[PDB]
């Protein structure tokens, strides 16, 4: 009764210990790896890039650009570019390997 | 007997702190997980 | 019959990997090739310990690119070095071609697999390895009897061999109909990562030396003023929060400005005092 | 004379041929799911699946119908999973010692294109199947064979037969046997002689055992023997708890990520059910911090057997790992839930893995699907909701033409688990009376290396203890009595094929789930008295308090 | 003899590269070599340096190194594989061997075949054999039979 709900108190107390220490690792080594994923998106906006015309936006993510190339393509807008900037016909830099809206 | 009690209270009163503060982290890092994710 | 497990690995070594690298950038736009050394250790591992370029010919990358005096010879002096280990196979550079294998890359694979049954047919894409990703694959082969009798290529035995899924431009090329892809692993031992690291470990210096204390102030005052835009940004947005229900932050841009001014200027404080009191 | 009853008792044979009994007569497998699963097979790692699935679901029943009736479609499978169909046949008859030796007589050897050498030792590990934990008189036999083997697949069978038939026993002659085996460095053998020198040496802390299996893990080349070994290690430090720390720290630090996996997994069997806060920090440590996915994952899943004696605290800690960015994290997590609540039922576990059967990672979901199977064993609609959901699902994942291969897999292995050994039996980590079934253990852990060597997931076979109420007169023969379940009789009925009352009267032996086990009392008619309460199930003596004479339950025959 | 599954590795063995230091003109290297009561004898003192080529990459299981009785049978034995240069007496006697061998009396005998560690001797090239010291502590050694037990890597 009384001895059986301290002792279940105290065990939950020291589970919920150890997953504080686990939830403080688990967010230090998340930060980190956000750090890195920061990283290869801000790398996927290196040069070179090709010019194209933003021709029409169909979803949050995916958009229809007119690469200078010639060619429509059917792509991927970053997430990190300001939406209300992608206007028609604006000039926007795309990857070069694969015409991502970069 | 009393002591029991005293004892039962006190660890209850902590372990409702602890988990509040332990539900608190684990939205933070399913927001960090999350952006991770995306 | 034996049939190829999917879980087979090609295990390339660091340096090998460096080294069709650096040829496959060094030859673009040209297709250049080369042979990979390692053992066959077992049936479910192919180990890649070394890899050897060859000269360019005008012929492009066929089985009348490998001289067979330059092979010899490098072998012969390689194995007199300490490196006796046999032709594993031979890897060429699809320059942004994606990686796969054409007509002309399976005679040659077929020509390589007549010399053993393992043997592997890495490719390697030197202009799609920007700096993260690294555009590699390994494929074999398949038995046309093996494919035509209905028996698919490859036996199963573990999830091993799906962990990574075959890209659209190598199926359309003839992945999974006359070539499999094999998965890749590479062998880093502690002591070549503890090697590589050298490349950007600052210095025992760059810990101490302080920032050019114009160019900080200067840096601390751009900073502060954008901050300073930001914070006015921040109190117009906020004033529309009062009067809006549940429905860029300048709040997100302010945090971000906040971090940087915190870490640059305790870093910079910290180190000029460790400075004073460490240098008398 | 007397003693040599309790002898019997003891040495397992008339447990296990009760339980062998029990399992025949209530054989309940409905046919029609698996025409379904063989009408659905494309490929041929369904056709894996499915002959795995369908052992499960006859474990021990000795009903090979379904194989007989389907031998055309059964021989297109070649190589390996021939050697798997083969060692299925062992989960099948498990239990049935008697004819053994003189059944696998049947299936002798023939000369084809296909070596056979996978018929030959998946033949060796389906004998070990059938005297998993009880190989007192096959052990000979399979040491005889193993040393007079010449193939490298049939060494592998019959170092796995061999294992599972010592498992515990720590005999050191099988040990010299499998250690000269694995020292012939073969990565085909060295994940059966790893696995086997684990099984042999179970929980014995055996310092010369160990140092020879981490040096040889350290000195070979042969990944595939990295993981036989790594698993072996593990079992090796069984239940030690503490006294596995120092291993553990040292494989803790190592370099090679396959013996980090095996620090993982040494912490797991060192320390299950004992909820060590020590041992959970460490894990959720490496499976946070570990650059190696698959160590990540085995740290993810050691939780499970750390804490399968509290599910309920289970999946308050392996929640947010479910949702991890790391797909290895996340089927960590599945699984994890799955060793930690199965046969349990647990409705929060369940809820978490819901989400996780639309991962759009393959195995995640095959993880996921898995482990769903291993929680819901047994269970009902109205003991556990979602039930009929999942089984629809696992339909779907059969009959969805585009699903993955592995998706696919895993649905084929939780319809076997879903309805295994007929209905009849269930997966508990715990023994009946609160102690941790070492064969139940062993069998899941080495399940769970389903991931990197199929012919494995048949140890899972170890972990299906019957839930079974056996009624014993004086003479040890099954009298003729029925128990009252006080419960709607849909509560714990079996599943309806595919194409009332308060109380339940059910024969002798009943098929009385674990939780079924609380509410069921014995008739005050009855001219028996149950000796153990009722309410703990099991084999329990019934004193017979009147001198009528007794009608005997009559004995079935095999098949 | 032999155990299962292996065989002996005389037809492997490359001549090219077989190269014993310190064996007296009238007892050459081929009489170790060949199955007969003809001996190799040390010329200068009981330590001997023999090393064998093969043709293709083989992997070593147990090695038969028999002697006489007369206690001039090796005694301490270190292996060296993949040598790519041939091997010197100092460093032989400074340098870790692949294998350490302390022969017992019963391998010399003719029914006498040493186990090696067949972890190690995966892709043996070229196998040296250090023979540092014999029983009888003589001032030379007899071998009357050396081979190899083992199988090809299928190179
Ligand atoms: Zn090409």
């Amino acid at each position: 009764d009384l001895y059986s709900r301290y002792k279940k108190l105290q065990q939950e107390l020291e589970f919920l210990e150890v997953q504080e220490e686990y939830i403080k690792d688990e967010q230090k080594n998340l930060k980190k790896e956000f750090l890195h994923a920061q990283e290869e998106v801000k790398r996927i906006q290196s040069i070179p890039l090709v010019i194209g015309q933003f021709l029409e936006a169909v979803d949050q993510n995916t958009a229809i650009v007119g690469s200078t190339t010639g060619s429509n393509y059917y792509v991927r807008i970053l997430s990190t570019i300001d939406r209300e900037l992608l206007k028609p016909n604006a000039s926007v830099a795309l990857h070069k390997h694969s015409n991502a809206l970069v | 007997r009393q002591y029991y009690l005293s004892k039962i209270e006190e660890l209850q009163l902590i372990v409702n702190d602890k988990s509040q503060n332990l539900r608190r982290l684990q939205a933070q890092r399913n927001e960090l997980n999350a952006k991770v994710r995306l | 019959a034996p049939a190829v497990d999917t879980a087979e690995q090609v295990y390339i070594s660091s340096l090998a990997l460096l080294k069709m690298l650096k040829h496959g950038r060094a030859g673009v736009p040209m297709e250049v090739m080369g042979l990979m050394l390692g053992e066959f250790v077992d049936d479910y591992t192919v180990r890649v310990i070394d890899v050897f370029a060859m000269p360019q010919s005008g012929t492009g990358v066929s089985v009348e690119a490998v001289d067979p005096v330059f092979q010899a010879k490098m072998l012969d002096m390689l194995k007199q070095t300490g490196r006796p280990e046999m032709v594993v196979g031979w890897y060429h550079s699809h320059p942004g071609f994606g990686c796969w294998l054409s007509g002309v890359d399976i005679n040659t694979q077929q020509s390589f697999e007549a010399l053993s049954e393992r043997a592997v047919a890495v490719v390697v894409d030197p202009i799609q390895s920007v700096k993260g990703k690294v555009v590699i694959d390994a494929f074999r082969l398949i038995n046309a009897n093996m494919m035509v009798l209905g028996h698919e290529p490859r036996q199963t035995t573990s999830n091993l061999g799906h962990l990574n899924k075959p890209s659209i431009q190598a199926l359309i090329h003839g992945l999974n109909r006359h070539y499999y892809s094999i998965t890749i692993n590479y062998r880093k031992n502690e002591l070549e990562q503890k090697m590589l690291l050298n490349l950007h470990k600052k210095s025992w210096m760059e810990g101490l030396t302080l920032q050019d204390y114009s160019e900080h102030c200067k840096h601390n005052e751009s900073v502060v003023k954008e901050m300073l835009e930001l914070a006015k940004n921040y109190n117009k947005a906020v004033e529309e929060e009062d009067k809006m229900t549940p429905e860029q932050d300048p709040k997100r841009h302010l945090e971000e400005h906040v971090d940087v001014l915190m870490t640059s200027n305790i870093v910079q404080c910290l180190a000029a005092m460790l400075d004073t009191v460490v240098f008398k | 004379n007397q003693t040599l009853k309790m002898i019997k008792i003891l040495s397992g044979e008339m447990a296990i041929e009760l339980h062998l009994q029990f399992l025949i007569r209530n054989n309940n497998t409905d046919l029609m799911i698996l025409k379904n699963t063989k009408d659905a097979v494309r490929n041929s790692v369904c056709h894996t699946a499915t002959v795995i699935a369908n052992s499960f679901m006859h474990c021990g029943t000795t009903s090979d119908q379904f194989l007989r009736d389907n031998l055309e479609w059964l021989a297109r499978a070649t190589n390996w999973a021939k050697f798997t169909a083969t060692a299925s046949l062992g989960v099948i008859h498990k239990g049935h010692e008697k004819e053994a030796l003189q059944l696998m007589a049947t299936y002798l050897p023939k000369d084809t294109s296909p070596g056979s050498a996978y018929q030959e030792g998946g033949g060796l590990y389906a004998l070990g199947l059938i005297h998993a934990n009880h190989g007192g008189d096959i052990i000979d036999y399979l040491l005889n064979q193993l040393k007079n083997a010449s193939n490298d697949i049939v060494r592998h069978g019959g170092s796995l037969g061999l294992g599972l038939a010592a498992m515990g026993t720590a005999r050191q002659d099988v040990y010299d046997l499998l250690k000269t085996n694995l020292y012939q460095d073969d990565a085909v053998t060295g994940e059966a002689a790893g696995l086997a020198l684990g099984l042999v040496m179970l929980g014995s802390k055996n310092a010369q055992a160990i140092e020879d299996m981490v040096g040889y893990a350290q000195e070979t080349q042969h990944e595939k023997i990295l993981r036989g070994l790594a698993v072996g290690i593990a079992l090796v430090m069984y239940g030690r708890m503490e006294e596995a720390d120092a291993l553990i720290e040292s494989l803790c630090r190592d370099k090679d990520p396959i013996l980090r996996r095996s620090g993982m997994y040494t912490v797991a069997m060192a320390y299950c059910g004992s909820g060590n806060n020590k041992a959970i920090r460490r894990l959720l440590h490496v499976a946070v911090s570990d650059v190696n996915d698959d160590v990540r994952r085995a740290a993810v899943e050691s939780l499970g057997f750390i804490l399968f004696r509290t599910p309920e605290q289970c999946p308050s800690v392996v929640s947010l790992l479910s949702e991890s960015y790391n797909p290895h994290v996340r089927y960590g997590a599945a699984m994890a839930l799955g060793i930690c609540c199965a046969g349990t039922g647990n409705k929060e576990a369940i809820n978490l893995l819901e989400p996780m059967t639309n991962d759009p990672v393959n195995y995640v979901r095959q993880g996921a699907l898995i482990a769903s199977a291993l929680i819901m064993i047994q269970q009902t609609e109205i003991t556990c909701p979602k039930v009929n959901q999942f089984r629809q699902l696992y339909s779907k994942v059969i009959n969805d033409k585009h699903d993955d291969v592995m998706a696919k897999f895993g649905a084929i292995l939780a319809q076997g688990i879903l309805d295994a050994g007929g209905h009849n039996v269930t997966i508990s980590l715990q023994s009946r009376t609160g102690h941790t079934h070492m064969p139940s253990v062993v069998g899941v852990l080495v399940f769970t290396q389903f991931w990197f060597w199929f012919p494995l997931s048949h140890f899972l076979s170890l972990a299906y203890t019957p839930t079974c109420v056996i009624g014993l007169n004086k003479d040890l023969k099954m009298p003729k009595v029925q128990y009252k379940s006080n419960c709607k009789p849909s509560t714990f009925a079996y599943p309806a094929p595919l194409e009332e009352p308060n109380f339940q009267l059910l024969d002798n032996p009943a098929r009385v789930m674990p939780a079924q086990l609380k509410v069921l009392t014995m008739p005050e008619t009855c001219r028996y008295q149950p000796f153990k309460p009722l309410s703990i199930g099991g084999i329990i003596i019934l004193k017979d308090t009147s001198e009528d004479i007794e009608e005997l339950v009559e004995p079935v025959a095999a098949h | 003899d032999i155990p299962k599954g292996y065989m002996d590795l005389m037809p492997f063995i490359n001549k090219a590269g077989c190269e014993c230091l310190n064996e007296s003109d009238e007892h050459g290297f081929d009489n170790c070599l060949r199955k007969d009561t003809t001996f190799l004898e040390s010329d200068c003192d009981e330590q001997l340096l023999i090393t064998v080529a093969f043709n293709q990459p083989v992997k070593l299981y147990s090695m038969k190194f028999q002697g006489p009785d007369n206690g001039q049978g090796p005694k301490y034995v270190k292996i060296f594989i993949n040598l790519p240069r041939s091997m010197d007496f100092e460093e032989a006697e400074r340098s870790e061997p692949t294998q350490a061998l302390e022969l017992t009396e019963d391998d010399i005998k003719e029914d006498g075949i040493v186990p090696l560690r067949y972890v190690k001797f995966q892709n043996v090239n070229s196998v040296t054999i250090f023979v540092q010291s014999n029983q009888g502590e003589e001032e030379t050694t007899r071998i009357s039979y050396f081979t190899f037990i083992g199988t090809p890597v299928q190179a």
